[PDB]
């Protein structure tokens, strides 16, 4: 859940 | 261009058999491979897209697999209606390219043909030509020998044959042989006969007519 | 719901230009999708010709590019193909089809296909003669009858029986090309011998390149 | 031959797929599947050096894939793309940069700011504000048109040069 979004779905 | 090579070019398999046809791409296309089914006189129809996704409505006996450069279409239980030529097509990039196709035919029990002979119509004969037709109906395998005899004399060079594509219900073939004579040659002979040889016939079958009777 | 249908001349002279149109229904070309042409020479495989987007953007088979013109008409909801300087190698069934995206997609649906023959010869309608049921037809068994469709050009002809009501046991043979340069075929059907004296059998023959429409009643000979 | 791993990020519809296809295959594409996130490979010559570019054309994904994870771990440079006629896409840029910094756990990730669709004379995004946003980040700003091809090589080649600058430092 690495944000800001940014790209959805980055964990 | 990305060349697509299908194998085998054709195969014969019994109803219920598992059938596997292969498609090879000249370079990787990931899963961007579609399979189309083409029946006689019809347009190709999408069966599988993205290497393994079954098109809605398509029977579950069809499946696709593979990635990169090697793909397979599998029919788990071949049905008579599956007689068709199957084509793969890469969708990765341009130009869009298709494989050369694989023709799938059904292997079934031997069935001798029903033979019929037809004289020329009076209208055609009056115009100067006599077409004499012999019909071999619903037989298997496709191999057949048809000879024309006029007053028991073997004809050569004056007949043409045509064969239907395999029937989608009973997996048989039908064949016509047409003898073309001038009105004069037709009117100076009496017995017109077609002699058929086929695996399902223990001895040749002859169908004949006598002109004017 | 979405239907595609090719139309255009079935005969083109060598060196001249082949023109076809695909009428689209159930979906608007202006809404999206790529709209393509694919061809199949008699007895051979499929060859992609080219595709176009509603914007006019066209993509081509490199071996045919110099001869191909693909166009769209969003108001009429059609798209077209022009193939110049045709030779006998361009004799083929031409199909239109659509795909959702430029790449990584699939063709669905396709038109029915339209045969185009490249030849210097003129059109000619067929003569239709009966293939009468034999007088020796087995009582209570199966009889055969049909129609001989002779001396026409180019392909194809369509044959139906009793207006399309009789389909079971019908075999319409692939045409053969005769020495005269004209095609010939027969269409047959097997029926119960007991029906010969009472049931009417008519073959309906249509040859669109010559506007020939022929109905021939096939009955036992007097 | 030197391998460079690049990642193309930006809001839906800015032209990531169009830029990638124009670079690799020399076609301008009107409608490429907006949901496809794929990797592409191209051998190009940049400043006399034979480069093998591995490019991830990103898209909205419901699942975090093994392919995306390779670029998360080993991706060397990012093109942060906005469209000059879509203010919201320019507003997303700072979020893309903030996220890339966290993903790489670094304040110094090779990056280029790309203002696409510059063939359209209609600009809703002030290109002076984009050049100042890039200056604030210490990165190059490149204008591109996937339609005319103007700036396309410049955007990707500048990113390769930023990667080289990072490797040597
Ligand atoms: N005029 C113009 N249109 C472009 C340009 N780049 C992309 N487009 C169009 O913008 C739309 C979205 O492009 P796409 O590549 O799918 O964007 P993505 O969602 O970021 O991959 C498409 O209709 C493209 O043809 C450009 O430079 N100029
Ligand atoms: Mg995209």
């Amino acid at each position: 859940l690495i944000a800001x979004f940014g790209f959805p779905x980055a964990x | 261009d990305i060349q697509m090579t299908q194998s085998p070019s054709s195969l014969s398999a019994s109803v219920g058999d598992r059938v596997t046809i292969t498609c090879r791409a000249s370079q990787s296309i990931s899963s961007y491979l579609n399979w189309y089914q083409q029946k006689p006189g019809k347009a190709p129809k999408l069966l599988i897209y993205a290497a393994s996704s079954l098109q809605s409505g398509v029977p579950s006996r069809f499946s696709g697999s593979g990635s990169g450069t090697d793909f397979t279409l599998t029919i788990s239980s071949l049905q008579p209606e599956d007689f068709a030529t199957y084509y793969c097509q890469q969708s990765d990039s341009y130009p869009l390219t298709f494989g050369g196709g694989t023709k799938v035919e059904i292997k079934r029990t031997v069935a001798a043909p029903s033979v019929f002979i037809f004289p020329p119509s009076d209208e055609q004969l009056k115009s100067g030509t006599a077409s004499v037709v012999c019909l071999l109906n619903n037989f298997y395998p496709r191999e057949a020998k048809v000879q024309w005899k006029v007053d028991n004399a073997l004809q050569s060079g004056n007949s043409q044959e045509s064969v239907t594509e395999q029937d989608s219900k009973d997996s048989t073939y039908s064949l016509s042989s047409t003898l073309t004579l001038s009105k004069a040659d037709y009117e100076k002979h009496k017995v017109y006969a077609c002699e058929v040889t086929h695996q399902g016939l223990s001895s040749p079958v002859t169908k004949s007519f006598n002109r004017g009777e | 719901q979405v239907q595609l249908q090719e139309s255009g001349p079935g005969l083109v002279k060598p060196s001249e230009t082949l023109s076809l149109t695909c009428a689209v229904s159930g979906y608007s070309i202006s809404s999206g999708y790529y709209w393509g042409w694919i061809r199949q020479p008699p007895g051979k495989g499929l060859e992609w010709i080219g595709s176009i987007y509603h914007s006019g953007s066209t993509y081509y088979n490199p071996s045919l590019k110099s001869r191909v013109t693909i166009s769209v008409d969003t108001s009429k909801n059609q798209f077209s193909l022009k193939l110049s300087s045709v030779t006998a190698a361009d004799t083929a069934v031409y199909y239109c089809a659509r795909q959702r995206y430029w790449s990584k997609s699939y063709f669905r649906p396709w038109g029915q296909g339209t045969l185009v023959t490249v030849s210097s010869a003129s059109t000619k309608g067929p003569s239709v003669f009966p293939l009468a049921p034999s007088s020796k037809s087995t009582s209570g068994g199966t009889a055969a009858l049909g129609c001989l469709v002779k001396d026409y050009f180019p392909e194809p002809v369509t044959v139906s029986w009793n207006s399309g009501a009789l389909t079971s046991g019908v075999h319409t043979f692939p045409a053969v090309l005769q020495s005269s340069g004209l095609y010939s075929l027969s269409s047959v059907v097997t029926v119960p011998s007991s029906s010969l004296g009472t049931q009417t059998y008519i073959c309906n023959v249509n040859h669109k390149p010559s506007n020939t429409k022929v109905d021939k009643k096939v009955e036992p000979k007097s | 031959s030197t391998e460079y791993k690049l990642v193309v990020v930006g809001a839906d519809g800015v032209g990531k797929s169009a830029l990638t296809i124009q670079l690799i295959q020399n076609h301008f594409v009107d409608e490429y599947d907006p949901t496809i996130e794929d990797s592409y490979r191209k051998q190009v010559v940049i400043d006399g050096e034979t480069c093998l570019l591995d490019i991830l054309d990103t898209a909205g994904q419901e699942e975090y894939s093994a392919m995306r994870d390779q670029y998360m771990r080993t991706g060397e440079g990012f093109l942060c793309v906005f469209a000059i006629n879509n203010t919201k896409s320019f507003e997303d840029i700072h979020h893309y940069r903030e996220q890339i910094k966290r993903v790489k756990d670094s304040e110094d990730v090779p990056m280029v700011l790309v203002g696409n669709k510059c063939d359209l004379p209609s600009r809703t995004v002030d290109t002076k504000q984009a050049q100042d946003l890039a200056r604030s980040y210490g990165i190059p700003f490149i204008e591109t048109s996937a339609k005319t091809r103007q700036g396309v090589d410049d955007a990707f080649y500048t990113l390769v040069r930023e990667i080289r600058k990072h490797k040597e430092k």
